[PDB]
RNA sequence: UCCCAAAAUGUAACGGAGGCGCCCAAAGGUCACCUCAAGACGGUUGGAAAUCGUCUGUAGAGCGCAAAGGUAGAAGGUGG
RNA sequence: CACCCCCGUGCCCAUAGCACUGUGGAACCACCCCACCCCAUGCCGAACUGGGUCGUGAAACACAGCAGCGCCAAUGAUACUCGGACCGCAGGGUCCCGGAAAAGUCGGUCAGCGCGGGGGUU
């Protein structure tokens, strides 16, 4: 969710996957195929989501922290200067990226742990299985 | 005064329990030392007196002022200030000291029962620590201060801890056993 | 897989569904250019533990390994491939999976078993006869039995690369 | 007066005129007293024929041809290696 | 330990001298003052004490100083520097010296 | 002094961060010499660090203050 | 550069470094020995230093083996981009044309090149 400490802000810039596997950590993932800004509060929404569909296991992982902070309208103005640290914290993805995979679960007991999860994501993604050996 | 049994007592029965190929390769006692770490506790421009002076006369050389690593951790501690005490001996002093120890100090010690064996200086190197420096045979509390103690580490060639305690123990040391 | 070009230039393939990869050991790297389909549905089974059948247009026959591969992000799609030819006695150090087998004492019990590290390598495969596979026992493991190298039963010669007391596979605990 | 702090924290005016980097390029030919090069630490290393500013910087003490020399990197060097 | 004769040598300056450098291995009883030309390893001239010492080893001191000074003379050279060592120009050294710094 | 500044320089904003209006008879000139942080094992008030000791040790320390570059063959640390 | 090795001093300055192992001794080196004073360690001649064997080669060193770690490091394909020409409301993206990485893989090596002095080939 939100990081533990740090500098304060930021920018915004894009270009293509560059550090998003495929698997690990499970053999089912979801793959996003779309430049945006996942919200740390749209991680919940997917995790906390995926959850409840799980009665156990957790093998969930969330593999795409928010390491940044963005801003906001003080409510108008424009003479003063950078604000709102505290908006909210989003975490850059890009295509290819790999936010979820779950673990041990049936295909299908995935292929829905995710398509919910899809359902409150920005951007639009696709479930990826196995054959990802690149290193380890 | 010393050093034949040292080699006698020691290098021969050493070759006479081991294996030297040489009469160098042998472990020996490269030096003897006092550190004298008080103060602090003890802020004492009078005390650090009591050392020296005492120290000097029981290793007969004057010590080093160990001061302060500049540290000044969050309770007392400051820049460079003088709080212990180093006292390096080596050789002659070393051995007319070190003697003087095996056959008085310790030996000279109520409530002594002989020394911990567990190695130390994993190094071959053998650690001591004193305490009350009421046994030695140069301390008198009818002539001093206060009273105080201290730390004296031992440095050998000794290779291993195996060679060390021989050695160590051979030219004259107390074991509990 | 009947590669038979191996120009710098694709063009001649890029369009039309044509993989690209390279060979070589230490003498020949041959410039290569294999067809995308073959590949395709061929690795997926001998994966990186099965060497195959290179005859170059031409005719020249060549025993190599997927060593490895870098697919296209965004588009699940391979994109170029590096063979190792085999070799006949040593090869180098080789990637084998891990699996399990017959369930486990700490599934049915309340957990559920994790396997930490999916694929491992162990020091010197020993070419002609390297294990496409590896099954494991997993059965014991309750509830917080971690297994490591230093456990699975290696095919007769093979030496574990991977440090011993590295987990392989753990049962994990409920919830 | 009152009771709080005397400027509002946290600002961003100001910065600095600043400059520094390489007044005379390798092959360049040189002259006594002229200035090859300013920096800060001793990124360039006064090589063969160059005296060096209090400010690390770099000059020639005799005419020449300018001269770059990079071991590495870590140490730097620029030399003359005069024509006549 | 290395540092000493790496501050004494660099000090010394190379070619911006022009100079020669004579060196001394003293740290034993087998110096060489050894005199070198910048630029070129090449080593001009030469006075140990390895051609016998009479006995004389920290003895023969000023024999190799005066043994050297006269020799460059067989190449006759006016100036010269003292890259010493870790030697800190002492006596067994100063020997070499003085004596050299005379004999020539 | 950093970043913005788009690998020369330069380059704005009520853009993002931080310091200065000093200090040092020596914290200088020169000449000698030493070399750090830190972990581990073992050792006395000690016991968390700290003092002593022994291994490891590009220095992960230091450099009077803000940062950056720089620096151990010392600009780091002592004495004449 | 007759063959060798040893000592000093360079270039070069990790593909020349480490570690693990073996080789060397009385030519050289070092340890070792004593050291009142020359000069000296804010205490210790440990280090600087003065006077010298023996003994040793153990340590330090030199050399040689080795590549387990370092360091070096392809090719191929890719990232990215000068130039040209397009797309999508936008975040962003593409084609043609050259340039072209980084990381990783193959594999590479535990240097190579000088000057001078010493001692050997009984
Ligand atoms: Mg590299
Ligand atoms: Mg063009
Ligand atoms: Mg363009
Ligand atoms: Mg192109």
């Amino acid at each position: 969710k939100r990081t533990k400490f740090r500098k304060q802000f930021r920018g915004r810039m894009t270009g293509d996957a560059k550090g998003g596997d495929y698997v690990a950590f499970g053999d089912y993932g979801l793959i996003a195929m779309e430049p945006a800004w996942i919200k740390s509060n749209q991680i919940e929404a997917c995790r906390i989501v995926m959850s409840r569909h799980f009665r156990r296991g957790g093998k969930i992982y969330i593999r795409i922290f928010p390491d940044k902070p963005v801003t906001k309208k003080p409510a108008e103005t424009r003479m003063g200067k950078g604000k709102g640290a505290v908006e909210y914290w989003v975490s850059v993805v890009k295509p290819g990226r790999v936010m979820f995979e779950v673990a041990g679960v049936t295909e299908e007991q995935a292929k829905e742990a995710f398509r919910l999860a899809g359902h409150k994501l920005p951007i639009q993604t696709k479930m990826v299985k196995r054959e990802v050996y690149d290193e380890a | 005064q010393l050093k034949t049994k040292y080699n006698d007592q020691v290098r021969p029965a050493l070759m006479q329990q081991f294996g030297y190929s040489s009469v160098m390769a042998v472990p020996r006692i490269e030096k003897i030392v006092v550190n004298e770490g008080l103060g602090s506790s003890k802020e004492d421009s009078k005390a650090i007196d009591k050392a020296a002076k005492e120290l000097a006369l029981i290793t007969l050389q004057k010590p080093i002022i160990t001061k302060a690593k500049k540290s000044i951790s969050n309770f007392k501690l400051r820049q460079g200030m003088p709080v212990g005490i180093k006292v390096t001996l080596r050789g002659e002093r070393m051995y007319v000291f070190l003697e003087k120890l095996i056959n008085i100090g310790l030996p000279r010690i109520r409530d002594f029962r002989g020394i911990n064996p567990n190695a130390f200086d994993g190094r071959g190197n053998y650690n001591l620590g004193i305490k009350e420096q009421l046994i030695f045979p140069e301390i008198t509390y009818d002539m001093v201060d206060k009273t105080r103690g201290m730390d004296i580490t031992i440095v050998t060639t000794a290779k291993t801890d195996e060679e060390a305690r021989a050695l160590l123990q051979s030219m004259g040391l107390p074991f509990r056993k | 897989m009947e590669l038979t070009a191996k120009p710098r230039t694709p063009k001649q393939k890029l369009d039309e569904s044509m993989i690209a990869a390279v060979a070589y050991n230490k003498e020949n790297n041959v410039s290569f250019a294999l067809d995308r389909k073959a590949f395709d549905r061929a690795f997926r089974q001998q994966s990186t533990t099965g060497l195959f059948d290179i005859t170059v247009e031409g005719g020249e026959t060549f025993p190599a390994l997927v060593k490895a591969v870098q697919m296209d992000k965004r588009k699940r799609a391979p994109i170029h491939v590096d063979f190792y030819m085999v070799t006949y006695g040593e090869p180098v150090e080789v990637s084998v999976p891990v699996h399990t087998t017959g369930r486990s004492q700490g599934e049915v019990q309340g957990g559920l078993v994790d396997i930490v590290v999916h694929n491992l390598q162990i020091v010197a495969p020993g070419p002609r006869r390297i294990p496409q596979e590896l099954v494991v026992d997993v059965t014991k493991m309750n509830i917080g039995d971690h297994i490591t190298a230093g456990d699975i039963k290696l095919p007769e010669g093979c030496t574990l690369a991977a440090d011993p007391e590295l987990t392989v596979v753990s049962v994990l605990p409920p919830r | 007066a009152h009771k709080k702090g005397v400027g509002s924290s946290k600002n961003g005016r100001d910065s600095n005129p600043k400059y520094l980097g390489v007044k005379k390029f390798g092959g360049e030919v040189v002259k006594a007293g002229n200035i090859l090069v300013r920096q800060r630490g001793t990124k360039f290393k006064a090589g063969q024929g160059v005296g060096m500013g209090r400010d690390h910087t770099l000059f020639a003490l005799s005419d020449g041809k300018v001269v770059f020399i990079n071991k590495g990197k870590g140490a730097r060097f620029i030399s003359i290696e005069a024509a006549q | 330990r290395r540092k000493l004769r790496t501050r004494r040598k660099v000090r010394t300056t190379t070619a911006a001298s022009g100079r020669l450098r004579l060196s001394v291995y003293r740290s034993s009883k087998h110096i060489y003052a050894q005199i070198i030309d910048d630029s070129r390893g090449q080593t001009l001239a030469a006075a140990s004490s390895a051609a016998l010492k009479s006995g004389n080893k920290t003895d023969t001191a000023a024999a190799v100083g005066k043994a050297l000074a006269a020799a460059a003379a067989e190449k006759g050279i006016k100036q010269v520097v003292f890259d010493r060592g870790s030697y800190k120009y002492h006596g067994r050294v100063k020997a070499l010296a003085d004596a050299a710094r005379e004999g020539g």
